[PDB]
Order: C-alpha cells, then structure tokens, then sequence
C-alpha cells in the first residue's frame, strides 16, 4: 500500500480494488523468507563449552588447559601467530569478531529508529523506508553466524564433552589430523615448528591481502562484493520505477490531485497503480529465483562444514587443492569464508616398489591394505608406506595375504 | 594566497604586484590557449550553459556550446558610452593569449557587478542589425508600457523589468521579465539573444550588434565559436569543461 | 504430526505445500491474462466480431493476438527456469537414495543429524520424503586414553587403526574402542605398529602386557 | 470502520483476521496547515475575471436549453478581447456568470428563474489540469486564454449547469508552456515541527518540515531516487530544512482478532497501545505492562509475539559438541543410545504442462 | 551504443542522456564473465609429462 499509494488517503481508496494483488505480493515474499529461515536455523548451532575457549584471549592463556599438558604454556602457542587473525577477539570493536572478518566486512559494506529523528537529510536506507521498502534481519544475522563459526573453531581444542571446558593444545589436535592423512611413524623428528611457521606466514599474507583490497583472496573479494552489489541494484531498480509516469500526467500522486479534479484525477492514478503493482510483481519473481539459487549454494556450505571443518573427509579435492589437514571458518557478508589448510609437497622420494612377494609348495603374498606401497629398503628388509606421505613402516606378517599364484612382477 | 601579475606582451616577461580586485581578476580573466581552448584552471565565473529550455539543467552533459575562444578581450574600455561589434568584419587586436583567426558565432559579455549593490550600471539599449538591415532594439522598463527607451541593469535589480523589442521606437514585442540578477549576455550570429544562459529572444540572423551603456562595465568580452564538449553544469552555470 | 497438520514435520509440510502452491499460481496467473484487453475494445474474440465489422474487427484482434502470445512467451521462460532449479534438487535426491537408502555412507552429517543407521523413503507430491533413522547418545563414558605404548633397545607402539582409541581398563589391560559407540575390544598384537621413537604422552609398558601387545 | 482492529479488517477486505502481522500506518492525518516556498523573484499580481453570459430559453416540452449563442468575456488586452494573456509573475483566475432568459429568441431582457436557472461551470476537457486548480500554486512559462480554436493546445469545456441537466455550450482554448515564471495564487510561509501540506519549489506532498544545520544542498532542493523531497535550502539564509513523512509503515501484531502490539520506528503511541519497550531496530508497543518468559504464537524475522503481548527473541540451537579424534587423557565416548527419526523432503520432478497455442 | 543507435551520429547524441543505463548493461555482463573466468581457470590445469604420452 505504501509503495503504490504514497500515504495519500485518496489513492489508498482506489487501491481497495487491488487488495488481492497486494496480498499476493506480500504473502509471496513472506513465505519465501519463512522457508529460508527454517532451513537456515536447522543448519546453525552453538556449543557453550566451545565458545568459552574460542577467543584469542582464551588461546593465549593456560587457564583452560588440561594439566596433563604441562609442557605447553598455552593453547596452540606456536600456531597462534596465525590463529590470532582467525579467532574472534574480546578486546575489539563490534564485540567478538576476528581481524579478517573486520577487513572483509568493512572493505565491502538495520536501524530504522533513526529515520524519524529529522536532524539531517535522509540517506538511501531511510529514503527507501519512506517508500515502504525495508530490510529485516533473518536467522543467520552476522552475530549468530559469528557464534556458529566460533563454536566450530573452538571445538578443535576441546578435549571432552563431559562438561566444563578442558582444552588440549592446538598442536596436539593437529597431530591427530596428521594421523588420518598417514600414520605418523617419525616420532623423533617433529615437524610442528615447520608446519606452524608456514601456517602463520600464510595467514599473515591473507590478512594483508584483504587489507590491501593472492589469487584466492582476489577471487573472494570479487565474489563477496558482487553478492552485495546485486542486492543493492535490485532495490535501487525498484525505487526508480516510482519515477515512471506510466502514461500519466505525472508520477506524483499528490501532484495529480493538486492539479486535477477527482473525477479525472482518479483515472490518472489508476494508471500509476497498475504500473506500480506490475513493478512489484516483477520484483517478487526476481527475488524468489535468487532464493532458489542460494538454496543450492547453501547445501554446499553445509556439506563443507560437515566434511571439512567438523570432520576429516575422504573425498579427494573436496576441501581445497592438496592434502587436507584442517579447516577453519569465519563470517562473511551473506555467508561464510573458509580457510582450508592443506599440505603441499616440496620434494618426492623415489622407492623401488614390489608388486608382491613370491614365497616357498609355492604361494604368493600380497599386501592386505591396498593403500600401502611395498618396497625394499637399503638393509634388504621390506617396508610399507602410504602414498600420501612418506612415512615408512617395517612390514610384518599380519600385513600380508596368501594367494595361490605369483605374478611376473613379484619379487 | 598571494597575487602577482605577469605580463610578457612585449617579448620580455615582467613580474609586478596587483591590488585593485586581484581575486575578481583571477576569477574572470584567463589566458587563451592555442586552438582557442579555455585553461583547465579557469573557474568559469558567470559563464552559463546556453539553452533553449525554460528549466534548470544540472549534471554532466555533452553539448555543442560556444566554448572555443577566438579572442578574449579583458576589461574592455570604450571611447564612448556606445560600441559596435560584428560577427564577420570583427578585428582582434586586444586578445589575451592566443588568437584564432576564424568567424565568430557568439559574442559573450561577462558583466561586472557585485552582490547586493544595485549600482548604477547597465545598458540603455541593445541594437541588433539583422540581415535585411531591420534594426531591432531591446530595452526594459520599470513598468508596463501602454519612444522613450528604458534601462537594462547589470547585476542585482531593485525590482521588476518588462522587456520589449522596439522598432521606430514603437514597442514591437513583449519578451518577458528579467531575472533578479543579470550576470551574462550572449548574442549569437544566428539571431538568438541569451540572458544568463536562457534564450530570451530569437529573430533573423544578425550581421552586427551594438549597444549604449549608461554613464568598466564588463569583466571581459569573449569572441567564441561552437564546439562539442563535455561540461559539468550546476544551475545552468558551467563549472568544468573537457573538450 | 502429519495428521494434525515436531520441527521436521512442520518444515516438510511447509515445503511440500509451497511446491504445489507455486505451480498452481503459475497457471492461474496465465489464465487471467486472457481477461486483459491489451488496448482492444474487448478481451472477448467473439464479442469483437459480434459488435464490429471484419475490416476493423481484425485490427482489434491483432492486438489481442500479440498480447496473448507475449504472455505465453513469459510463461515458457518462467517454466524453463523452474525446471533448471529442480534439476539441481533431483541430483541431491539421487545422491540421498544411493548413499542413505541403498548403502551406508561415510559422509558425516549427510544422512541426518546424528549417527546414521538406516533410511526409508516414501512418495510425496512432486518428489520424495526421507525418513532418516539415526542413533542419538544419551550418556557418555569417560575413559583414560593412551597416546601410545613405549616398550623395551626400546621402541614405540601405536595403533594401526587410527579410528580406534586405546585405553587401559580396571584390570590394567589394554582395550581398543571406536569413537562412535563405546564397544570395547581387548587389544592384541596384530593391532599395533612398531616405530623407532616414543612420545612424552606414551605410557610405559610392563612385561606382563607384552605377550598380548607385541 | 470505527476502531483500530476494524480498520485492519477494512484494509484487508476481511471480517476475520488470522493470527499474524498486518501492515498498518503508524498514524493518520488530515485537517492540517498549508506551507509554501516560492522562488523569491518579485511580487507582480494580476487578477483575471472571466464572465460567462448564458442565454437560457425553453422547449415545447419544457426541457430547458442553453444557446450555443452564449458570450464568454475575457479581460481587455492589446485592444482585442478574443485572446487574453497573462504578463505578470503571479495571477488569480475567477469565473463569474450571469443567467438571462427569453421567451422570444435572442432578446434576453428577463432574469432566469426556477428550472431555467443556470450557473456556468468550466470543467476539464482535454487539459492536464482543472480550471479551478489554476488558483493553486501551479507554474507556467506561459499561460494565455483564447476563444479562437487556432494553434491552441488543449481546451476547457464550458457548460451550463441547470436543476435538470448539464450541457456544453462553448469551448475555451488555453495556450501554455511549462515553466517557473508565472505562478498561480489563491487571492512564502512554512510551518515547522508540524504535519503540513506543502508545495516547495514546485514539489507537492505531505510531511514535517524541520530546520537543520548542514551544507549538503547544492541547489534549491534535494530528492530521493523515487522523486520525493528530502530537503531544501532557503535562498536568502542558506539554512537547510529537512522533509520527512508524517507517518511510516508499522507492523501490527494481531492475535485472536485483537491488536496485541505493534512495531514502529516512531516513538509515539499507536493503535491504542500505551506501554512499550525498545528493540534493536524498532520500538515495540503492546498491551503488555512494559516500562519476559513465554511461548510465542506468531513470529516473523527473529521475533516472536506471545498472547499477552510479551516480546520474545529466538535463541540458536545448542549442542554438546562433536567428538574429537583425541586419544590422550580423559575423553568421552557415547555409550547409551536411543533412536530418533528425522524427516526431509526433496523435489524430484516438475509437473509438465502442455499448452495449445 | 551500437545496438541501440546504429552508428547514426545523430542518435548517439540523444543516447548521451542514457549513458548510465549503457554502463550498467555493459558492466553487468563484464562482471558476470569475469567471475566465471576466475572459477573456471581455478578448475583447469595441465601436466606436460602427462600430455607427452596422452
Ligand atoms: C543435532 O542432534 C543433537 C542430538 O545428538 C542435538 O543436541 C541436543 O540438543 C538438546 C536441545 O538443546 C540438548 O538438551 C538440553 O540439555 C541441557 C543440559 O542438560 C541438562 O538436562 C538434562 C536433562 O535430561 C540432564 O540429563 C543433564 O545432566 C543436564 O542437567 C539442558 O539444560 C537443556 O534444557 C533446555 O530445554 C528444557 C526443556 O524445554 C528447558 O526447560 C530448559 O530451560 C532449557 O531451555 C536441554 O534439555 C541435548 O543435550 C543435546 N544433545 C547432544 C548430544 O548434543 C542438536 O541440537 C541437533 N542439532 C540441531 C541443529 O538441531
Ligand atoms: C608471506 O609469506 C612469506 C613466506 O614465503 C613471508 O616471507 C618470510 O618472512 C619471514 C619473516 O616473517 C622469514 O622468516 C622468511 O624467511 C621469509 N620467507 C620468504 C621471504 O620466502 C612473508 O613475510 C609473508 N608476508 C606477510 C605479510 O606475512
Ligand atoms: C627433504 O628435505 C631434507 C632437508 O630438510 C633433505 O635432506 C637433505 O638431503 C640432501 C641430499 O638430497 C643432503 O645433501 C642434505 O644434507 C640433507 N639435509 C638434511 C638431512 O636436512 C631431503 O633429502 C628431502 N627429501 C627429498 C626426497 O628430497
Ligand atoms: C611587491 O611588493 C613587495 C612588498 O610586499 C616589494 O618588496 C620590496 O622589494 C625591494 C627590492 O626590490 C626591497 O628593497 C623592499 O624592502 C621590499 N619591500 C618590503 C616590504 O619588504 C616588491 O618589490 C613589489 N614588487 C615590485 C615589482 O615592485
Ligand atoms: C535554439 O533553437 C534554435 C532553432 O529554433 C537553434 O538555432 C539553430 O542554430 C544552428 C547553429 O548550431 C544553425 O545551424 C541552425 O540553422 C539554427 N536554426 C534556425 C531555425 O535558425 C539554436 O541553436 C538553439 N539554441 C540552443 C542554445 O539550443
Ligand atoms: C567593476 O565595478 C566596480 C563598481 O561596482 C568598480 O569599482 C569602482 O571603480 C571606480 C573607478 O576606479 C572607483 O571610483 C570606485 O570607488 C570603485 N568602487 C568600489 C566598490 O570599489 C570596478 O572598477 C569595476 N571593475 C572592472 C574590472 O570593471
Ligand atoms: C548407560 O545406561 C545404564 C542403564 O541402563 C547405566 O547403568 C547404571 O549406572 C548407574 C551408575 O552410573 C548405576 O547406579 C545403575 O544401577 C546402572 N543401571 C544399570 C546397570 O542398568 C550406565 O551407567 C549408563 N552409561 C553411562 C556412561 O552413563
Ligand atoms: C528565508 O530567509 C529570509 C531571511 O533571509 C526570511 O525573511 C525574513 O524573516 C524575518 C523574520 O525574523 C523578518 O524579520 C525579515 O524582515 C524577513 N526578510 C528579510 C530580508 O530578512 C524568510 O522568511 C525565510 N523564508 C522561509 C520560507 O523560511
Ligand atoms: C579421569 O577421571 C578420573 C575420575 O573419574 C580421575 O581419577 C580421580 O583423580 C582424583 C585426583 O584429581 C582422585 O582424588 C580420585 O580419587 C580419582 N578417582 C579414581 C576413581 O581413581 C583421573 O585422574 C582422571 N584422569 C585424567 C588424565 O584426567
Ligand atoms: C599473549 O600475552 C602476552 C602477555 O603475557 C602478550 O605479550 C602477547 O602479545 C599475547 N598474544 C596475543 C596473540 O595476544
Ligand atoms: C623367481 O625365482 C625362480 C627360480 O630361479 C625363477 O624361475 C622365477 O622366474 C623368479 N621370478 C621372477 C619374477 O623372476
Ligand atoms: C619590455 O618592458 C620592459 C620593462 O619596461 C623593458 O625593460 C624591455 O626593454 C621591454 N622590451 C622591449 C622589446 O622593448
Ligand atoms: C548611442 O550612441 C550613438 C553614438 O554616440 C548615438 O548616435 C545614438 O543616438 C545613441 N543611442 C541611444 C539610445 O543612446
Ligand atoms: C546594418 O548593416 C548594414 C550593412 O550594409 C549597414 O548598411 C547599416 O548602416 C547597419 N545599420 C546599423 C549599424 O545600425
Ligand atoms: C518608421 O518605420 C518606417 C518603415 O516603413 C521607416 O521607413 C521610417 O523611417 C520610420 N520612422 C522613423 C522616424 O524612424
Ligand atoms: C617411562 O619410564 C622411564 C624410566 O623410568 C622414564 O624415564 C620415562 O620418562 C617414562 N615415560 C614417561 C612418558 O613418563
Ligand atoms: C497550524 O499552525 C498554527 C500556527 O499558525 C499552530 O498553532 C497549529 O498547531 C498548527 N496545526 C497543525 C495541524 O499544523
Ligand atoms: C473581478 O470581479 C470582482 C467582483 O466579484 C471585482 O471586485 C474585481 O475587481 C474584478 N477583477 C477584475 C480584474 O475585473
Ligand atoms: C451576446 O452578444 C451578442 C452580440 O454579439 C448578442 O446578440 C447576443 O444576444 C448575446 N448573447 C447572450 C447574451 O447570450
Ligand atoms: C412543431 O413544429 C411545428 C412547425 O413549427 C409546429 O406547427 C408544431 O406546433 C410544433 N409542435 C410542438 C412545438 O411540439
Ligand atoms: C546542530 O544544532 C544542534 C543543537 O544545538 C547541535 O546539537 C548539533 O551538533 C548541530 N549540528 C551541526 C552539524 O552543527
Ligand atoms: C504495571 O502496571 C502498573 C499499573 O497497575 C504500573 O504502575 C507499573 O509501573 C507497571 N509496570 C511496569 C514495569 O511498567
Ligand atoms: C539464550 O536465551 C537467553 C534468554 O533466555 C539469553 O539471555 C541468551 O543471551 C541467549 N543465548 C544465546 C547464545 O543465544
């Protein structure tokens, strides 16, 4: 009613004949938003025990650390040079947000109480409000989305679900992830400092790249801004339709009644009413399509959280280009930003592989676990090693299967 | 800001100080660049967009406007109260900066005035010599006429003025009422007389134009020609020109 | 809950009805375009010929023909977009059947919120309704876990299967248990891998365990 | 219509509202002062008088008939009185008429009475304006009237209104061009901190004018993308005034056929609701005694509304957390289990439609 | 400009009033293509050692 009829008591009366059109428009938008809020609310959750240790300040302390880890002064000390720009900070502007989040939101860019102050010239948002167009918060607003990502990050170092908040070092959590990639056998030569340094530096360059407004960063900034620009244009396009005369003497309802007597003025208005309702119908159709497109995207966001952040996935190439170690996530305008931490090989080891072993009544022996490579070492002994990381293991009898024959490629 | 005056007209560049109204001089008088272009640092004080529309146009627009200066004649001084200008046989001898030898399409008069003064400055009459020879005169009156000429004030006026085209001293047409402030008068070869950018009167092509001043009336007179340019306009007043 | 017209049931009813209402509105919108005169004297073809002679009546009709063809073109475009949207949804339906109904999936969170046991499915207007039967924990058991075992020339022992947790029981013996359900298994030698070193988090082995551990 | 709940019913064309949120105006206005801001220029006013002399007569039956042979008089200008032009900055136009009658054709020496009686009315014919509205602040570059249908834009229909019927006798032609030189006037005052019907620099609307301290306006006025006036400058002082609506959209929460509460951006009582609280984006008025813990009946956004008007906000679902792949120290493994069944719907196909073109 | 105004010097002048409309149209298409090229380029790769025996 406000969009089509601009508070004019005499226009609203004419608009009575089109009440069913307005109800269709308003209900269609309301139903779209309602369905979205339900499936979004299903996706989001928090964990108080995880939130308690999710902050930078929590990580930089020993207060929550499980006493069994006395060798560690804090949670993820060696990894904190990177995590500090990912985890939310208490000592900051806008409550609990991370350094990257602030850069991503402020480089891209609702209170309506202020639109009635009248102490300045209204901005675009209030100017839209006056035309019946207003933006509402939904379920996944920025504060709730931030809690969601913080709870996920804080889960990595939470030692138990029994109750309370007992933490483990980040380095311990990471070592656990390395074992899924390949069983780690080289216990006397820890590479945690190397991995931690590479991580901290990578984040340093990412945070800097956002602040500077790195191919991945450029891609994200372009995509994030585009989502924002599109919604902006959709509403700017709608408001300028009010300037369309639609073959009337004027686009202004009060101007028509100011210049022309009611028996003729009503006819001029009827054309504007028809025109403006048409514009709203086009808007609604366009809006509903965008929601359908997002639905598909959301399913991907949900799968990424469940398979990259909350668990280790066996799907090659799903959680970044490389061998996945862990993922962290933060808030972004209208969605999430994912940080996929992956292993990148710098050198390859050559070994001479054995197809199998022919032993002696003769029989063949093959390796039970098909993911392992059998090879012979310099001391002439057999070793097994996974193909994702060179972590050689002495071979034993429990690793082999007897078969009747032998191939030509058997040793 | 400190104001210095530089004059290299005799082949040697000479530097001296300026008093009078230096700020006004830098806001109204510019040196013409080769090709007749106006310097990018000229503020365009009292240079209005020439339009036929009755309304107020603002924004960035590309139009054909008399922004090429064949000769700029600063702070003109006349032998008598009256003077004559021609679109064809005109002679350029007091051009500030480069002079371009071509036919003049528009003669633009940048009027000298001060805000809120209502000083005794203005023209008694503007006389337009059309093709055939018919002399049409423009003069404005304190009240509505029902041979005495009238007065066209420069700058701020004390009240309404009713403008007529005269012939044989007998009013031939009523043109309208002058704006509260007359800042620019521009007359085209093609018979169009503009006030502050608005086409006030139109007739047959003009061979020559003359006028009689009451009792330094102008900041400058620019002899210009039409070109295509991108102009930034605020209230029909030009703020920036890109040719 | 369905008979009553449970958050999951309410969500399904809203979504199912919305799919149906949308198609209904698409066709209702199309039929009412026939009432649009499109600047003709009338929307009714027989009314135009009943009132007006052919040489002029044809012109009135030409405007209605142009208008109605335009409405059909808009309908077709709108319809094709909906089909594209469904195509993406269908792929999900297909993946759900293959990974939740016809087989056990290893994808965490894919087949419902919890630990997936089995799925059944039924028909629904324009699609399928899935019943994901999942396990929900009601109580947690605390155990004291061992990072690994340091045994004796010394060597380390780690668990070959990284999905299992090693812990020591009340009888001082070692057990392995998966982390999705507390189903403890006595540990044996075939479950361990020898490594050169020991961590600080490893437990010290005793001779009495070695016969079963290594 | 007579009550706030019934006004919602009238707007929606229903006699039975459903639980939910309905759009309402925060307030309604009328009977307010008029405010105008004109371009200063100079006062120069012309009064324009049109006299219509109607020659009414009678028929055999008695059906009163006006005579195309009627006379319209425009003021005197340039001797001819067939075309009168306005040559002043402001003007007012008034129409007057004299009704004369006859028994004999074309004598008109007798006053018309009773059923013969008529009054002249000038009504819109083809012009994008009514004759009687020319006394409002309408603006023209030029405006001139003509009884001659030559080189003229639109025409007015001049009719005789009787106690029986009304018919057109003559046409009055008007020459005009749009502009800001000539302004209609009834026979530069604005009212601040009040709801007013304004006409500012050619912009008409209803709103509240407020004096502000800013330098934002470069021209006389600034507008929104929709064309609405957001503010303007006084030519003499440079002082800026802002313009806002007298009312804004508000959401009325209706439960069981009654208004329970409403959200608005204006901190003013609406819909009979006197108690209120403040939310992050709006003010909330309700029946609830505000200067909570309840189950909402209706919701939208992240807001729920309870039967008693209490306003509740929706929390994010909690969980214990995920089991981590940690094998050091005291860890937890789920032991006791029950079964839950989760239900979801996925669309597989569309319903194909065949249309015979 | 070419689609709307067919190289006609006199039409292009009128079209000046709609420059912002043309810029919106051209920029919208350019941005769409730009985003697509980035994510497509991310997907594609080659390996010379594999091509040699492919
Ligand atoms: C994915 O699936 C998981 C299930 O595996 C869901 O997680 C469960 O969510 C519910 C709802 O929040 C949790 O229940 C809550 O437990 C809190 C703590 O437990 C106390 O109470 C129990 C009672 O049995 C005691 O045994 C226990 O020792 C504690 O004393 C309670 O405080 C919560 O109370 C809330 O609800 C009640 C009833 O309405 C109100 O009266 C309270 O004021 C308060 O609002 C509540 O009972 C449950 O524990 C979670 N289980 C697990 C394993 O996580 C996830 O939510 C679901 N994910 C999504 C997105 O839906
Ligand atoms: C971006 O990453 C590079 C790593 O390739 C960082 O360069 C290193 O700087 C550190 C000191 O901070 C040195 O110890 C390394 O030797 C450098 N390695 C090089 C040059 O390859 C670089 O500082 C990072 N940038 C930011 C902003 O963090
Ligand atoms: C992995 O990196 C290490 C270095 O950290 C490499 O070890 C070096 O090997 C070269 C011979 O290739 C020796 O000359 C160096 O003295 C070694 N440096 C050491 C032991 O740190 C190792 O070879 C690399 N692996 C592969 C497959 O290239
Ligand atoms: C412009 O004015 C300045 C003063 O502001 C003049 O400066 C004088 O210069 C002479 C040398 O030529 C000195 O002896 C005087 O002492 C200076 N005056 C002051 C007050 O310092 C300057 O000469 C003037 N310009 C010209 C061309 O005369
Ligand atoms: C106002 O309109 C007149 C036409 O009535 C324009 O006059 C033309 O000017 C061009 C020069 O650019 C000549 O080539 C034409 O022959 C003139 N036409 C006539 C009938 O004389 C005038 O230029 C317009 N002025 C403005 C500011 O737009
Ligand atoms: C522009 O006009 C002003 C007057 O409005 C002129 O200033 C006067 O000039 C005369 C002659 O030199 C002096 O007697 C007056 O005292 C000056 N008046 C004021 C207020 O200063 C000025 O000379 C003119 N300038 C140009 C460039 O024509
Ligand atoms: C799983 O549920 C069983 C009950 O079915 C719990 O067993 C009880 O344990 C408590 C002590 O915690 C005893 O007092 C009861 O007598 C037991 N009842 C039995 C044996 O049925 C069992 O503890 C629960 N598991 C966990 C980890 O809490
Ligand atoms: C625009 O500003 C002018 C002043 O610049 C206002 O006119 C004056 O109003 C005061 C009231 O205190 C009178 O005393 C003055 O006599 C008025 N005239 C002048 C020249 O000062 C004018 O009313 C303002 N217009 C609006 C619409 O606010
Ligand atoms: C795991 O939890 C058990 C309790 O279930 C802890 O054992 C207790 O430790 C305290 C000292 O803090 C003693 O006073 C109790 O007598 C112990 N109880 C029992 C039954 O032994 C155990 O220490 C915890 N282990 C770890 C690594 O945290
Ligand atoms: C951790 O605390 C120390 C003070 O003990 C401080 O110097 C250091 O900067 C803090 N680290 C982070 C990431 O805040
Ligand atoms: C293994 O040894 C036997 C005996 O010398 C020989 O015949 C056989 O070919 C050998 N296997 C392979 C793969 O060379
Ligand atoms: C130019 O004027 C200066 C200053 O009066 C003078 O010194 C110089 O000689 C003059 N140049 C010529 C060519 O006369
Ligand atoms: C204008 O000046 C000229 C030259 O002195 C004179 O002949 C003419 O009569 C004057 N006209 C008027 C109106 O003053
Ligand atoms: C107008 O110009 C013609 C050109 O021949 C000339 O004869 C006539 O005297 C002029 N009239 C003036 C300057 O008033
Ligand atoms: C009056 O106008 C006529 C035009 O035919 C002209 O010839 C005559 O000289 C004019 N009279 C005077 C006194 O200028
Ligand atoms: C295992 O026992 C040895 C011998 O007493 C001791 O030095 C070592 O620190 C113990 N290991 C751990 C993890 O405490
Ligand atoms: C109208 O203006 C008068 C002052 O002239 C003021 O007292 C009154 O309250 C105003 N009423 C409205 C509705 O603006
Ligand atoms: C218009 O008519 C009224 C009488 O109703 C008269 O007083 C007024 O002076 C007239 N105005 C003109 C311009 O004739
Ligand atoms: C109008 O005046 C005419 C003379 O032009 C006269 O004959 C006629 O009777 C009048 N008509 C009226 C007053 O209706
Ligand atoms: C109709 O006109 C005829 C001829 O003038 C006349 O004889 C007759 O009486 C009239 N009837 C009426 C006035 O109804
Ligand atoms: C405008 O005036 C008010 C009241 O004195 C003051 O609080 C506010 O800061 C001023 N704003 C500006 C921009 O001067
Ligand atoms: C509750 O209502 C009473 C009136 O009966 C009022 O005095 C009191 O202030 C109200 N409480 C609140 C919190 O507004
Ligand atoms: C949960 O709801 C309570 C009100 O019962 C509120 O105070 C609290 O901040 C909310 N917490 C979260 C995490 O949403």
């Amino acid at each position: 009613a406000r969009y089509v009829c601009n508070g004019n008591p005499r226009c609203n009366k004419l608009l009575t004949q089109y009440v069913s059109a307005c109800q269709t428009i308003e209900q269609a938008l309301a139903m779209g938003a309602r369905l979205e809020n339900m499936e979004v609310d299903s996706m989001l959750f928090v964990s108080e025990n995880a939130l308690k240790l999710a902050s930078v300040e929590a990580f930089n302390s020993t207060e929550n650390l499980d006493p069994i880890y006395k060798e560690w002064p804090n949670i993820g000390g060696s990894w904190l040079g990177g995590l500090k720009d990912i985890l939310p900070s208490h000592n900051s502007k806008r409550k609990y947000r991370s350094a990257i989040e602030d850069l991503l939101f402020d480089k891209v860019v609702e209170d309506y109480k202020r639109c009635t102050g009248g102490y300045d010239i209204a901005d675009l948002v209030c100017a839209q409000y006056y035309n019946g167009i207003m933006v509402l918060p939904g379920v996944a607003n920025d504060d709730k989305m931030t809690m969601y990502t913080a709870s996920l990050a804080g889960g990595i170092t939470l030692g138990a679900l029994g109750g309370g908040a007992v933490a483990i070092p980040f380095a311990v959590a990471v070592q656990a992830r390395l074992n899924y990639v390949a069983l780690q056998t080289d216990v006397l030569n820890k590479n945690q400092q190397i991995l931690a340094n590479a991580f901290n530096q990578a984040i340093g360059n990412i945070t800097q790249a956002f602040g500077k407004v790195l191919a991945t960063v450029a891609k994200v900034l372009a995509k994030v801004q585009d989502v924002v620009n599109t919604q902006g244009q959709a509403l700017s396009h709608l408001t300028v339709q009010l300037q369309n005369n639609f073959q009337a003497i004027s686009s202004s309802i009060s101007d028509i009644y100011n210049r022309l007597d009611p028996p003729s003025a009503d006819a001029q208005v009827d054309r504007l009413i028809t025109g403006r309702l048409t514009a709203l119908n086009a808007f609604v159709s366009q809006t509903l399509t965008r929601q359908a497109e997002v639905r598909a995207s959301r399913q991907l966001a949900k799968d990424k959280v469940n398979e990259c952040v909350r668990s280790q996935s066996q799907r090659f190439g799903f959680c970044g280009n490389g061998t996945h170690l862990f993922s962290l996530a933060n808030a972004a305008p209208n969605g999430m930003i994912f940080f996929h931490t992956v292993l990148l090989p710098t050198a390859y080891q050559t070994v001479t592989a054995c197809s199998g072993i022919c032993a002696s009544r003769t029989f063949g022996l093959v390796v039970k676990d098909v993911q392992l490579t059998l090879f012979r070492n310099l001391d002439d002994k057999f070793y097994l090693t996974p193909r994702t990381m060179y972590q050689p293991r002495a071979a034993t009898s429990s690793d082999f299967v007897q078969i009747e024959g032998c191939d030509v490629l058997f040793v | 800001v400190t104001y210095y005056r530089v004059n290299n007209k005799n082949g040697t560049t000479i530097v001296s100080n300026c008093t009078d109204q230096c700020a006004s001089y830098v806001d109204n008088v510019f040196t013409t660049q080769p090709g007749g272009l106006i310097p990018s640092d000229f503020s365009f004080n009292n240079w209005f967009l020439l339009t036929n529309s009755s309304t107020v146009v603002s924004g960035k627009l590309v139009t054909r406007q008399p922004l090429v200066v064949n000769c700029l004649w600063p702070v003109p001084s006349f032998k008598e109260a009256a003077s004559t200008f021609c679109f064809e046989g005109a002679g350029f001898d007091q051009c500030n900066g480069a002079v371009l030898n071509n036919t003049v399409d528009v003669i633009r008069f940048n009027l000298n005035f001060t805000a809120d003064v209502q000083s005794g400055m203005g023209a008694t009459v503007f006389s337009l010599n059309t093709t055939g020879g018919v002399i049409l005169e423009i003069s404005c009156y304190n009240d509505i006429v029902s041979y005495s000429y009238g007065d066209i004030p420069f700058g701020i006026t004390d009240g309404p003025r009713y403008c007529y085209v005269l012939y044989n001293g007998t009013t031939l047409k009523y043109l309208g009422t002058l704006p509260p402030s007359v800042k620019e008068i521009a007359i085209s070869k093609w018979g169009h007389f503009y006030i502050n950018g608005y086409n006030f009167f139109s007739t047959f092509p003009i061979d020559c134009i003359s006028f009689n001043l009451t009792t330094g009336a102008f900041w400058t007179i620019a002899y210009t020609s039409y070109t295509e340019a991108l102009v930034q306009v605020e209230n029909t007043a030009i703020k920036k020109v890109t040719y | 809950a369905f008979g009553k017209v449970l958050a999951t049931v309410a969500k399904v009813l809203a979504k199912v009805q919305d799919v149906v209402n949308t198609q209904g509105q698409a066709l209702s919108h199309l039929t009412v375009q026939l009432q649009n005169n499109f600047q003709a004297i009338s929307s009714s073809i027989s009314d135009i010929y009943n009132r007006l002679d052919p040489p002029s009546a044809d012109a009135q009709v030409d405007r209605l023909i142009t208008g109605r063809l335009t409405a059909l073109n808009a309908f077709v475009s709108q319809t094709l977009t909906r089909q594209a949207e469904v195509r993406a949804s269908r792929q999900l339906a297909k993946d759900k059947v293959n990974e939740c109904v016809r087989s056990q999936s290893q994808r965490f969170g894919f087949c419902g919120n919890g630990t997936h046991l089995f799925s059944l499915a039924n028909a629904a207007p324009n699609g399928m309704i899935f019943f994901h039967t999942v396990l929900l924990p009601t109580a947690y058991q605390t155990v004291t876990a061992c990072s690994g075992i340091c045994a004796s020339r010394t060597f380390g022992l780690v668990v070959k299967d990284v999905q299992l947790t090693l812990f020591r029981n009340l009888d001082d013996k070692f057990y392995l248990t998966p982390r999705t359900m507390y189903q403890p298994r006595a540990a044996t030698s075939s479950d361990f891998v020898q490594i050169e070193g020991c961590d600080v988090l490893f437990v010290n082995a005793t001779e009495i365990d070695l016969p079963s551990i290594i | 219509c007579n009550s706030h709940i019934n006004n919602i019913k009238c707007s929606q064309l229903t006699a039975n509202l459903q639980n939910g949120f309905y759009p309402v105006a925060s307030s309604e206005v009328g009977l307010v002062n008029k405010s105008v801001v004109l371009l200063p220029s100079f006062f120069a006013h012309t009064t324009v008088n049109i006299t219509i002399d109607l020659g009414m007569k009678r028929s055999g039956y008695g059906q009163p008939i006006a005579s195309p042979l009627s006379n319209i008089t425009l003021p005197m200008q340039d001797n001819n009185t067939d075309v009168y032009c306005i040559r002043s900055n402001q003007f007012s136009i008034y129409v007057h008429s004299t009704c004369k009658s006859s028994l004999w054709d074309n004598v008109f020496n007798q006053d018309c009475t009773d059923v013969l009686e008529a009054t002249a009315v000038i009504k819109t014919g083809t012009c994008p304006f009514s004759f009687d509205k020319l006394n409002n602040h309408l603006t023209f570059n030029k405006f001139c009237l003509s009884l001659s249908p030559v080189g003229a834009n639109c025409k007015f229909d001049v009719a005789a209104r009787t106690r029986t019927n009304e018919q057109v006798v003559r046409s009055l032609y008007v020459i005009y061009e749009e502009g800001d030189n000539i302004v209609g006037v009834p026979s530069s005052v604005l009212h601040l901190d009040s709801c007013t019907d304004y006409n500012i620099y050619g912009r008409t609307g209803v709103g509240v004018i407020r004096q502000t301290n800013s330098t934002l306006l470069s021209g006389l006025y600034y507008t929104s993308l929709s064309g609405d006036l957001l503010g303007f400058k006084n030519v003499s002082d440079g002082v800026i005034y802002s313009v806002t609506p007298c009312d804004v959209s508000a959401q009325a929460a209706v439960i069981d056929g009654a208004i329970v509460g409403a959200m608005t951006s204006i901190n003013s009582e609406l819909l009979g609701l006197t108690h209120w609280t403040t939310t992050p984006n709006f003010y909330y008025y309700s029946i609830y005694n505000y200067t909570v813990d309840c189950e909402p009946i209706i919701t939208y956004s992240n807001i729920g509304v309870c039967k008693n008007g209490a306003l509740v906000f929706i929390n994010v679902t909690h969980s214990d957390g995920d089991v981590q792949p940690i094998s050091t120290g005291n860890v937890t493994i789920p032991t006791n289990f029950t079964i839950s069944v989760q239900v979801e719907y996925i669309q597989v196909y569309t319903t194909p439609v065949s249309i015979d073109c």
